[PDB]
């Protein structure tokens, strides 16, 4: 739907809060920060010798925390692209994320451990509790004010941990319907409200309020908001997220390169993107503020938007653009 | 001092 | 034969908000068009007046945006359900309206014939400010960038520094040319960053004034400008100035050929010159508050300048 040709090799991409920047971590190392408004690139950061695989933008938009391959998870200021902080894990890294209202603290999911969650100014950490012993495989996330942290294991398990305490405080299987476990593969929460998702390896995307988990407690049966399927093609999911308001989500299907989009209130698909058949879907993110979505396949990203009824069915005024490719310069 | 035009 | 030509909308004036994620646009057909550069492309439309909009200005939150048409109408517009929320009828036209940059409920009117007026919005007051010697006709003003002080200029060269909540005169001084003579003071634009300003005059002269070196001056003072920036070559007078919002460089379009000139203003020096297609009539100019964009109108048609950082790599096959 147009593709941005100053950034080749991507890998992951973020936005910012406002979705004025996109951080764009790519196959060779380097942290690649295109504007929205200039439409051009804003800041180039040399992050690692290996592929930036996870991303993260602090909540005062100052902060890029990222992960390589090499185990290694650092902390970029976005300004002045100086490194303040680095740390090194045994086993790779998942995911990083910054705590949503406190910026000191981040997140780290690695592969065959269990969840860390440091702070930045103190070099402390804390291991999560898990609950299978043998989870080994572990996604977890900062709800949306970062009051709790949500667990997902191999065996569909679904701790609710407080972020002060790690006190389990709510927990839940994940059910196959018959009683055979799915195992989790992330949860994604809303920008707004309390509802978040989980992708799971049945395919079906579920979406529960997360207030109707805390209420079932430990050891709940909360029932799904929705659930949300591809039952014509059986189509696995790469990744997902909600749109900025919360009353959309997004699925990216690596398996066809495309995009579907569902109601999260009522339920029903509302329209599939698809890009070129070649390339494998990377990942995907939606806007924070604008109904524009933004891919990764084949290391190369494409932004998908949508202007509202007018831009000539109005008889608007004529807008032209005349851009000025300079080189980037620090 | 460059000009750019169009 | 003809049709669409009749109701494409020519874009008059135009601002950015305080973000600069969207430009407002007004029109000769009293329409006024919100564009998005997220999107690039239209978010809004405001049915907004029955005559061409000349005036525009943005409120601080980015909510409200206050406009003025040649009905002599003030009018404040919600932006987010495209409703008025308050008109103003005014005798004489309006040359410019404008937000106080900290409280949104004072709006500054620049009346054509009249001395400049600030209105209070929750309630309605008007409060005429002062002006020497009542040379009244085409007074502009500016509030100073945050807000504590206003900022009167007219055509006999007299600039006020005027405190904004009690209306007295704090400082003064008359801009003259290098005959002695006055010229008329056409613009008075602050930056966004520091304290530094700048104004138009009819000697085709754009200056440039620390506003800590006025106020320092007080009443009836001779400050000297930091700055005077002229096209050397042709003498072209200025349509329109404004900083860039750093406050490092200064945008002004010519008058005379579709033209921007872009002096660096610590050194003065004139850096480029951006030309639009020839034969344009060239109406208004503004720099991005936070990127190096510039929008321009010319003949009814928005022009974005922007520079795209770009790396150097392109393809082989």
């Amino acid at each position: 739907d147009g593709t941005l040709d100053c950034i080749s090799m991507a890998l992951t991409c973020t936005f910012n809060r406002w979705g004025t920047l996109l951080a764009v971590g790519c196959n060779d190392g380097r942290i690649v920060i295109w504007d929205f408004l200039t439409r051009g690139i804003a800041k180039i950061i040399s992050a690692h010798i290996h592929p930036v695989c996870s991303l993260c933008w602090s909540r005062d938009g100052h902060k890029l925390v990222s992960a390589s391959t090499d185990n290694i998870v650092s902390q970029w200021d976005v300004l002045s692209g100086d490194c303040d902080q680095r740390f090194r894990f045994p086993s790779p890294i998942l995911k990083v994320q910054y705590h949503p209202r406190d910026q000191n603290k981040v997140l780290v999911c690695p592969m065959k451990s269990a969840p860390v969650m440091l702070t930045l100014s103190d070099s402390k950490h804390v291991v999560l509790p898990v609950d299978d012993d043998s989870d080994l495989n572990v996604v977890a996330s900062f709800d949306r004010r970062g009051e709790y942290i949500y667990t997902g294991n191999a065996k569909g398990k679904i701790l609710v941990l407080k972020t002060d305490s790690q006190d389990l405080v709510a927990s839940f299987r994940v059910t196959t319907g018959t009683s055979n476990t799915t195992a989790i593969k992330s949860i994604e929460f809303a920008r707004k409200g309390s509802c978040f998702l989980i992708n799971t390896a049945d395919r079906i995307i579920r979406v529960y309020d997360g207030r109707e988990i805390l209420t079932c407690g430990r050891d709940g049966e909360p029932e799904p908001m929705q659930k949300l399927q591809d039952l014509v093609n059986r189509t696995p999911w790469k990744k997902c997220c909600f749109s900025g308001d919360g009353e959309y989500i997004v699925a990216g299907s690596a398996r066809q390169h495309a995009l579907y989009i569902w109601e999260k209130s009522i339920g029903n698909l509302v329209k599939i993107l698809h890009g070129t058949r070649g390339e494998l879907l990377l990942d995907v993110a939606w806007h924070p503020v604008r109904p524009i979505i933004a891919s990764i396949s084949s290391g190369v990203v494409s932004i998908w938007a949508q202007n509202q009824v007018e831009n000539w069915s109005a008889f608007a005024p004529d807008f032209k653009e005349l851009d000025e490719n300079v080189e980037y310069e620090e | 001092e460059p000009k750019q035009t169009g």
